[PDB]
DNA sequence: ACCGGGCGTATTTTTTGAGTTATCGAGAT
DNA sequence: ATCTCGATAACTCAAAAAATACGCCCGGT
């Protein structure tokens, strides 16, 4: 579960409008404009390895398809250790076609053999011998291009901490950074699974992952905006903020998100209105109790009517009908003249106590979401 | 449940503090320094916790006297005699809040109840670091206490259109 | 205008007796001697009744039963005028009299019959004086007759000003008789004031009709804001007037290429307007709640008014903390404060309630005596404000309902041009009503023409200068009044005199404080002041020409305050002679007095005779057959 | 009202002598005899000054040189009140005053300090008299019916005090109707209410009439409108004459269709028309998306304000609860109940509950000390704003494409013109039908105008049951009857002459068999005084016969004997006897302060008349001890 | 961790320049 | 008369600063 961290970190640092591939020729890829995909690999680097040459000489031809990397293709290598042989050292330093060709000549000498006989092909085991033969049999210009601009990556030494650092670098709530990266990596892993369960080359497009990141960031932000705002959330429920009881009732009814925002605004505004009236002395500890008892009685009557009438609709639909009927309902109380939002806010405050409900089984459904 | 906000904005603790400051300001001006009678404590919150009535309590100089405060209600530039008449009714309606105020002000060694149904204020050094709003309300209660003290019972009840 | 008395004639009731003749001296100080309090004031009544009067003020017990007919002989610019009159007997007023016009006649008719009526005599006198047939000759009598009740009396300064109508008419007539305005300008001022009243009323009604009810103003505002949100009409800088908004909407309707310029800016501005409306709704709802609460409490007190007794006296429940405390006590918790039950607690709680009742008894009943409702001014203002605020709140609420409901599913196609056209159809159907409502051009032009005729009347009158002439006239009056006062033995001649018109009196000058005539006594000073001021007024009248006021004055017993005894009256009479002589024998003075013959004979230039007896004595003894 | 002068008080300028009191009696003819020398009575100046007279009439050279605080004691319905005014020093007046109240004033302060001001006491007197109404008769304006200076009492012309000018005369003239009980403050209030309702109903009738006119003129075109509709292809062919109700039914069901399409075949569809339809569908989609997005932006914008207001509310609750912590720090674990002697923790438990609530509010305030929610909110707001920007740009591009298509082609242009016509017509029908419904048989406007008409009619009827003129005539009838009854016993030249009080003239009129004549012409001091006394006493008897009357129940008769005394004394006794009877006729509810020179034997033993060897006037009301020559 | 001493600091108290107002004089109605 | 306007002087409030006693921090047990 380390390649996930590496790919996540580098995609966060990948340029916009990018495309990347996974476990095709390297564990990480990136696409720019033409053939010879640019690649980055993770090593547990080693000059010789059957998997390395295997993947290289296998899907370089697929990497040769256009719209995938500049022919002077960039290349990188993240290694969890400073170990790097002389041949790989020379590869990374190969930033010029001539230097890349010289490095490939050295690779032929050490793995394939000395020109023209090339006898070291037999000196290495058949397994890697045939793969190095395939590597070196291709046009040497393509060998130049595939190692034209090789690089190596060495982070802080702790891939996790670096991942959380780069995530937190973007504008995001620091209280949720951990979860963010977690979810991100998980998605990648799950994605990879479905790409290999169906036996297809797994591809993680930088833009697809970037859109995932945007969607999840917006998801957590909308979760946060529907915070408690009425009581201190419990630390167990603080990891992912749990909206108050009335917001939960609305969600159980399945109202649109914007309607929930309006409900929350009405709740806050009604709370402030009652506070201000008390602070002015207009109302008192008993000027509202008549209001609340009347609200509850009218809600019960409306609930009975809705249950008798809208039974054909589903439970959520009946709840929406009762909700909208109650909020639209307006009875002129004592000569206090309240703004439009006051009565919806009062219903919401009552709903926060489960004394007034929308869903015909709002108690049972609230228990369900509690155990959900 | 809806009442919660009000029960925090008109809590009996603030009422006890206000009543204590009222009594403190009363004996500070009484000619014989006698304690105020109990039925005057029920006219502190209805005057102090109401923002426009409290505004009149605030705008009148400390040396202008209760009459000058009660005479501002009918001024043609204001014309609010109805409020001067509502002081008594509001006191009728806020009986429980005032009573709990005396509760918390006697239990907390703020007002000693002399068995003749009177209230003597103790010293009980001031509260610690309250907000400007509450400090101003306490000062207004003290000013109103001074005013009630300067006059006799009959004069005060007449000037505020009260019926003990 | 020259009008003096030359003589009097008195037809006896019976036929055998022949008229008693009387012949005055024109342009001189005619003096009459006799015994006062014996009816010695009947000649001013006889002159007034001969010159017409709404009632006859001649003593019925002494004089008015021995004479069938009354007569007056008056010299005038036109000539000598002989006027007659018939006593009513049982009635009070008579329209029967005989007239004779001449230049200088010597024939004295002995038997008469009705030849003219009151109206004809009055109007011929009026156009003799050139008045608007509005002043009249009778209204000038105030400056001719000074009866005993008025000669020395600090509060009445002119004859027969003891009635609202009379003093008001004389008040409104000073501006004319003071020689500072003409009758035509008087009518101009009257009509000007009438049109001022009409203009003010109609302008108030115009401002009433011009202002639109809040509902329709809200509808137009919401429609304009809708159009603005779509980019049709650009965002105004400030609140547009109803007409401007209608104009711009009509322009938008007339277009053909409707380019909906919907952007972030328009939607954001609409939402900002929505939030501003929300703020204003909160504020207005709070204030309306306050006002409504005040109103219901006022209504409760006024209900108690009728509830308590037969008459009006509002009732409010007593504090009764003594009783209220036990009201909350029950058999479960004795203490209504801590909430506990205990016998000792119960008994001491009882003791406390009796102590509280004792305390309340000190001022208990005293606070239940006549608590009225003085908050009627407050009630009216609060009801007005409640109505106005309810209207305004409903307007704002409808506007905000539109702006919100225009975000749920109504716009679901609105931003589509196919639906923007539908919106424009709606607005150009509503513009008809929104043009009808609150739009008026007939009343604005009516007010404009009223103002224009007001301006014409102002220019014609040339006001702000007549009062300057009045100020100059009264200054001259005061100057010559002080001049005369120097001749009168007043106890403080150093103090000037001002004729204060607005009260129909004189405001005595004083350094310690402004003083009136009624403030201080000294009837001698009262008579001196009347003499000085009246002769000042007559001098000022004769200073100009064509003055409606006559040029003759009558004083009745200007010596009753002296009932050493001769020096004061001598001073007054010599001053009167001086003023008359310096007037060039055009002003006539008739002074009935009780002073002996020589008392007024000592004056140089004043003539009279110890004849002329007034009262029952004026009637020849042969006519006097009894009481 | 019941308002009598129990006594006068004076405070010497030199604080060496106790205040001097002159105690009258209540419900008796308080005679102040003696004072052979008559500079002028200061009782009236003192009483008016203490009652709020604009300027000080107290003798400057004789009294203001020794008195610091003038004062009176007045018995009222509220109970005795001591009203005192500081000497104005070197000014025409000073607003400084002192006031005391009690059920029975017994003590008198030795020294006085400012306690109120003239305006406040004037208002207090007014609302004693119920004259704090909507411009209205003021207490001071009633000085006419309670003062009779030495001149006014016997002056044949001036019948009421403060009738010496234009403004005062017209004043008193306008106040008479209110005093007599015709114009009631209730009636003035009803008149003002009726005026305002008249204005409101005028505007409402104007607006309703205009709206109904618009509705009627539109409905006249209803059949032509429906013909236009069927022409446009929005309704089927009307086979037979239709009914207004079902025509309207067709119209609103037409306008209500979510997506109404023109009656055009699709088999022969041009490329331009298909492109137009596709663009219009894209337009519908983008419009709906932008509608929802605007919904969200609205809710976010108002939720920001909601959070801010909740923050402020929490701060206020925390401020109002904070003191609970300190008030708990000083509360013992239990306490003894003040009123039931129970050693219970009820106070302590309630302080604990309040501290719990303060803890809750404190947790709420600091729930997000790290301002993460504000940052998330702002980022989401930016998201919605940029998303709306993109949607509006897309809509603008769509409309540009549509306009280019229509401009280039002509069949598409005709189609757009036709659909524009149809939509415009539908919108016109929508607005017209909305107005027609607004003018329904029970809509708001019709009912409002109807009820305002009913209100105006009811107020007019209410005013018409109670007629001003009938009330005034009845009041003057009783006043004249009582005045004549009083006069017959009193000495007048003929004791059988009915009289009439002319309010406009402000004078009595003797309706004699020979001549209905004013008091001004009858020349006699005795008769002038008799008529003054008769009319004033009848006035006050009538006043006390009424209820809620604003005139004081006291009368100052200054020098009611100057007419005699350049024997006649018998006549004076008659006068006084009459006064006595009057005072005793209403159980002593009326008080008379009679400044007089009549020796004590004139009225020695007549009921209701009181006099003391004290009660001097002029300068002896100022003790000579205070007198030192200043 | 609890008690006691020494240093830091928020609150009270004192101070103070600015600002606000009850009162008065004069005027107007 | 009541009401308003303006001039005045005195008042109180409010902000800043200083002194204060409280709370926080450091050292020893």
């Amino acid at each position: 579960s380390l390649q996930f961290t590496l790919l996540t970190h580098l995609l966060l640092q990948a340029p916009e409008g990018s495309l990347c591939s996974l476990e095709v020729l390297d564990d990480v890829a990136q696409e720019n404009n033409s053939g010879d995909i640019k690649f980055i690999q993770s090593a547990s680097a080693a000059d010789r390895a059957k998997s390395l040459w295997k993947t290289l000489s296998n899907w370089i031809d697929l990497a040769t398809s256009p719209d995938f990397e500049v022919e002077k293709a960039i290349f990188e290598l993240y290694v969890s250790r400073p170990v790097e042989g002389s041949i790989v050292k020379k590869f990374n330093e190969a930033k010029t076609p001539e230097d890349a060709q010289e490095a490939i000549t050295h690779a032929r000498t050490e793995l394939w053999g000395d020109s023209p006989h090339f006898t070291l092909k037999d000196g290495i085991s058949k397994e890697i011998s045939k793969y190095v033969e395939k590597v070196f049999t291709a046009d040497q210009n393509l060998l130049q291009r595939l190692i034209c601009n090789f690089q190596l990556t060495l982070g802080s030494g702790s891939p996790q901490a670096d991942l959380e650092a780069c995530v937190r670098s973007h504008p995001v709530s620091p209280s949720k950074v951990s979860d963010i990266t977690n979810y991100l990596c998980g998605k990648v892993k799950r994605h990879i699974d479905m790409l290999l369960e169906a036996e297809k080359p797994a591809v993680i497009a930088r833009d697809d992952f970037y859109t995932w990141y945007k969607a999840y960031v917006q998801k957590i932000d909308r979760q946060m905006v529907l915070s408690s705002r009425a009581q201190a959330p419990v630390k167990e429920k603080a990891q992912e903020y749990l909206p108050d009881k009335f917001v939960q009732q609305l969600e159980i009814i399945g109202l649109p998100y914007e309607e929930i925002l309006g409900a929350i605004s009405d709740y806050l505004m009604a709370s402030f209105d009652r506070t201000d009236w008390a602070a002015r002395g207009e109302v008192d500890e008993t000027s509202f109790d008549d209001l609340d008892t009347a609200l509850q009685r009218t809600w019960k009557n409306k609930q009975r009517i809705c249950g008798l009438t809208h039974s054909e609709k589903s439970e959520q639909d009946q709840g929406k009908l009762l909700y909208f009927e109650c909020m639209q309902f307006n009875i002129p109380l004592q000569a206090m003249s309240p703004p439009s939002h006051f009565i919806p806010g009062c219903y919401h405050i009552l709903a926060d106590s489960l004394a007034v409900g929308w869903h015909p089984n709002y108690t049972t459904q609230l228990k369900n979401k509690k155990v959900a | 449940m809806l009442a919660r906000e009000a029960q925090n904005i008109q809590n009996p603790a603030l009422g006890a503090a206000l009543v204590w400051r009222f009594c403190c300001g009363y004996v500070k001006t009484n000619r014989v320094s006698a304690p105020p009678p109990l039925p005057f404590l029920f006219l502190v919150l209805p005057i102090i916790l109401h923002q426009e009535t409290s505004e009149f309590v605030k705008r009148t100089y400390k040396s202008s006297g209760l009459r000058a405060f009660a005479a501002k209600f009918g001024d043609s530039s204001v014309s609010k005699q109805d409020l001067l008449f509502q002081i008594h009714e509001r006191s009728i309606r806020w009986r429980q809040l005032s009573l709990r105020s005396i509760e918390l002000a006697v239990a907390s060694d703020l007002l000693k109840l002399q068995d003749g149904s009177d209230v003597i204020p103790l010293s009980k050094t001031k509260a610690r670091g309250l907000s400007d709003e509450v400090k101003t309300l306490m000062d207004l209660a003290e000013k109103l206490g001074s005013w009630f003290g300067e006059l006799s019972i009959h004069e005060v009840v007449t000037t505020l259109k009260v019926k003990l | 205008m020259y009008f003096q008395i030359r003589g009097i004639i008195l037809w006896p009731r019976n036929k055998n007796f022949k008229p008693h003749t009387i012949r005055f001296e024109l342009g001189k100080v005619n003096v009459i001697s006799g015994a006062s309090r014996t009816g010695k004031s009947a000649v001013i009544p006889i002159i007034d009744y001969c010159l017409g009067a709404n009632t006859c003020s001649i003593p019925v017990k002494t004089i008015r039963k021995y004479c069938e007919w009354f007569g007056i002989v008056v010299a005038t610019e036109q000539g000598e005028k002989l006027l007659a009159r018939k006593e009513p007997g049982n009635q009070r007023s008579t329209t029967d009299m005989f007239v004779l016009e001449a230049e200088n006649i010597t024939s004295i008719p002995i038997r008469l019959e009705k030849n003219t009526n009151v109206i004809a005599v009055k109007r011929m006198l009026d156009d003799l004086a050139n008045l608007s047939n509005r002043p009249a000759f009778r209204d000038l009598a105030a400056f001719t007759f000074q009866p005993q009740n008025v000669v020395a009396n600090p509060d009445v300064l002119f004859f027969k000003t003891n009635t609202y109508e009379h003093r008001e008419k004389l008040r409104k007539i000073f501006p004319y008789v003071l020689g500072a305005i003409t009758s035509e300008l008087m009518a101009k001022q009257f009509e000007l004031n009438r049109i001022r009243l009409f203009l003010r009323r109609k302008e108030r009604e115009l401002k009433d009709a011009q202002d639109v009810s809040a509902q329709w103003l809200a509808d137009l505002k919401s429609k304009y804001s809708e159009a603005q949100e779509l980019g049709l009409v650009p965002k105004p800088q400030e609140q547009l007037s109803r007409k401007q908004m209608i104009s711009q909407l009509e322009e938008v309707i007339s277009r053909t290429d409707l380019t909906l310029k919907v952007t972030v800016s328009t939607i954001s501005d609409a939402l900002s307007e929505l939030n501003t409306l929300e703020s204003e709704e909160r504020l207005v709802s709070r204030e309306l709640t306050t006002m409504r609460h005040r109103l219901e409490e006022m209504n409760r007190l006024r209900v108690g008014m009728h509830q308590y007794e037969n008459a009006l006296l509002m009732q409010r429940d007593r504090l009764k903390i003594s009783g209220w405390l036990l009201s909350n006590t029950n058999d479960e918790s004795d203490c209504p404060m801590c909430g506990s039950h205990t016998d000792s607690a119960k008994q001491k709680l009882q003791a406390l309630v009796q102590r509280l009742s004792d305390v309340e008894a000190a001022v208990g009943a005293d606070a239940h005596k006549e608590v009225p409702a003085a908050f009627d001014r407050e009630l009216q203002r609060v009801t007005t404000e409640v109505a106005n605020a309810t209207e305004r709140l409903r307007a704002i609420q409808s506007r905000k309902r539109t702006l919100t409901s225009r975000s749920k599913e109504a716009r679901e196609q609105q931003f589509s041009t196919r639906r923007a056209e539908r919106f424009i159809g709606n607005v150009e159907s509503a513009l008809e009503l929104h043009r009808k409502l609150g739009s008026d051009s007939e009343l604005v032009e009516e007010v404009r023409k009223l103002k224009e005729m007001v301006q014409t009347l102002e220019k014609e009158l040339r006001e702000k200068d007549v009062e300057l002439r009045k100020n100059q006239a009264l200054r001259v009056i005061n100057a010559q009044a002080g001049n005369i006062l120097q001749g009168l033995d007043v106890e403080d001649p150093s103090a000037p005199i001002s004729l204060e018109i607005n009260d129909l009196t004189i405001k005595v000058l004083g350094d310690e404080r402004d003083d009136y005539l009624s403030e201080i006594g000294s009837g001698s000073n009262w008579l001196s002041y009347h003499l000085a001021i009246l002769l000042s007024l007559h001098q000022f009248y004769l200073s100009q020409k064509n003055n409606p006021v006559p040029s003759f004055l009558i004083l009745d017993q200007p010596s009753q305050v002296y009932f050493e005894d001769v020096e004061a009256v001598r001073r007054a009479f010599k001053a009167m002679g001086n003023v008359v002589i310096k007037e060039k024998g055009k002003l006539q003075l008739i002074v009935l007095d009780h002073a002996p013959r020589e008392v007024w004979g000592e004056i140089d230039g004043v003539v009279g005779l110890p004849e002329w007896r007034d009262g029952i004595k004026l009637v020849p003894m042969e006519w006097l057959t009894g009481v």
